[PDB]
């Protein structure tokens, strides 16, 4: 599903973020 | 996975199995791209060296997993290839150039909270995040050692490396279908795929659009978590138009 | 090692 791709039922759809994901973020400078 | 973490629940819900019929085992890694199509690493499926030569009748891929070895009863959803596609200039011969294949399912997977496919990359958001010193995130149930086995995914956070830095660690020809990513002996951390993670994928969260790209599919490595060596990914965004061509030729 | 799966799939 092309439309929906790449958002996470359980984190992002729920706004909810994962334990590492900050560490990918910080490292996009 | 060497230096990796448990993965939490629905961390990386297109991760895909690579299933052995039989003896039942764990081939690789895939990734979930769309409600019918798995991409992986060309040489999962075709690696003369090794007598390997798998055909879909050989296969399963197994969806929505956590555990390694056990069979996740309402979680899991296991699927039959209906065929495998591999790049037509995969380079198997020499240093696995063009480490790409599609497999096409026999039936659509439902998607839930565990199973979801994630994005390919167009030009801009590769040009954006394929930089040196941004991360990407690597899964697999592979090694955790290159000299065991764990028993839920493993995650790994992984830096990309300069294209210089790559080409300079080692003998092998490394190709513009190629990138490389981990620690310098020199950053105090660690990481590394292994083998068994092969056909994973590299995933980079897009800051523009919180969406999770696949950038890279696990592909080689001189032993694992190597100082001074790097894991070698297929560059998907370059080879996108072979994806796309492979997709709008036999139906999605 | 592995924990056998519903025959449904293997045939
Ligand atoms: C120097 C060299 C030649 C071939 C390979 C290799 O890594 N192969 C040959 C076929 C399977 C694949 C593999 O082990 N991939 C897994 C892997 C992937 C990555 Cl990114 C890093 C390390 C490793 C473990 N070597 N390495
Ligand atoms: C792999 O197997 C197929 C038959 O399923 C055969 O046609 C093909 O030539 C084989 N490839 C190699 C490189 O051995
Ligand atoms: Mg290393």
């Amino acid at each position: 599903g092309e439309a929906d791709c790449g958002l996470r039922p359980l984190f992002e759809k729920k706004s909810l973020e994962d334990k590492t994901e900050r560490e990918l973020l910080e490292s996009y400078i | 996975i060497v230096e990796g973490s448990d993965a939490e629940i629905g961390m990386s819900p297109w991760q895909v199995m690579l299933f052995r019929k039989s003896p039942q085992e764990l081939l690789c890694g895939a990734s979930l791209i769309s409600d019918r199509w798995v991409l992986t690493a060309a040489h999962c499926l075709l690696y003369p060296p090794w007598d390997k030569n798998f055909t879909e009748n050989d296969l399963l891929v197994r969806i929505g997993k956590h555990s390694r070895t056990r069979y996740e009863r309402n979680i899991e959803k296991i699927s039959m290839l209906e065929k495998i596609y591999i790049h037509p200039r995969y380079n198997w011969r020499e240093n696995l150039d063009r480490d790409i294949a599609l497999m096409k399912l026999k039936k659509p997977v439902a998607f839930s909270d565990y199973i979801h496919p994630v994005c390919l990359p167009d030009r801009e958001t590769a040009a954006s995040l394929l930089q040196a010193g941004y991360k990407g995130r690597v899964t697999g149930w592979g090694n955790l050692k290159e000299t065991g086995q764990p028993s839920v995914l493993q995650v790994v956070n992984l830096p990309i490396v300069e294209r210089p830095v790559c080409k300079d660690s080692t003998r092998i020809r490394i190709t513009d279908n190629m990138f490389c990513a981990g620690y310098k002996p020199d950053e105090g951390k660690r990481g590394d795929a292994c083998e068994g993670d092969s056909g994973g994928p590299f995933v980079m969260k897009s800051p523009f659009n919180n969406r999770w790209y696949q950038m890279g599919i696990v592909s080689w490595g001189e032993g694992c978590d190597r100082d001074g060596k790097y894991g070698f990914y297929t560059h998907v965004f370059r080879l996108k138009k072979w994806i796309q061509k492979v997709i709008d030729q036999f139906g999605e | 090692d592995f924990e056998e799966i519903p025959e449904e799939y293997l045939q």
